[PDB]
């Protein structure tokens, strides 16, 4: 989308 | 059977909210956020009659990524860069079925130099056929 950076839990699972 | 059954069901609700600002000038560690997320009771009410204690899954990235509060408002201040996932669980000081929620949460974040986040998020608690002592602490609250 469009807002601040984004460091997920899981990496595509 | 939604009431069909003759079952005196007590329902409670927690609220997931969380501000985030910026800095003009970043933190020790380089991180331009700082955000403070809570938990708490139906229109204000404080929820520590039948709320225990609670917890805050934060990323590994955080200095202790788990913030249990067992003191006054449910929440975590910290500081970070980037948004995700936060799995809260509240946990309920009784005997009975699960004492235990979670509820997943999204914490988002602006750009450095953007509009600010407040985000609140009301869940209801359904608890059927409860102790009397129970539906007293869920009332009180």
């Amino acid at each position: 989308g469009g807002k601040a950076p984004r460091k997920q839990l899981a990496t595509k699972a | 059977g939604s009431h069909m059954a003759s079952s005196c069901a007590v329902q409670v609700k927690l609220e997931l909210g969380h501000r985030a600002q910026v800095r003009k000038k970043p933190t020790v560690e380089g991180f331009t956020h700082d955000w403070m997320v809570f938990v708490r009771g139906p229109e204000h009410s404080n929820i520590q009659h039948f709320v225990e204690k609670v917890v805050f899954h934060l990323h590994e990235s955080f200095p202790r990524p788990k913030r249990v509060c067992k003191d006054p408002p449910y929440k975590v201040e910290e500081s970070g860069y980037a948004g995700f996932i936060l799995p809260i669980e509240v946990y309920f000081k009784n005997k009975e079925e699960p004492r235990k929620v979670r509820f997943d949460y999204d914490l988002f974040l602006h750009l450095e130099g953007h509009p600010p986040v407040n985000h609140l998020r009301c869940e209801k608690l359904t608890f059927n056929n409860p102790t009397e002592d129970f539906r007293r602490k869920l009332l009180k609250a």
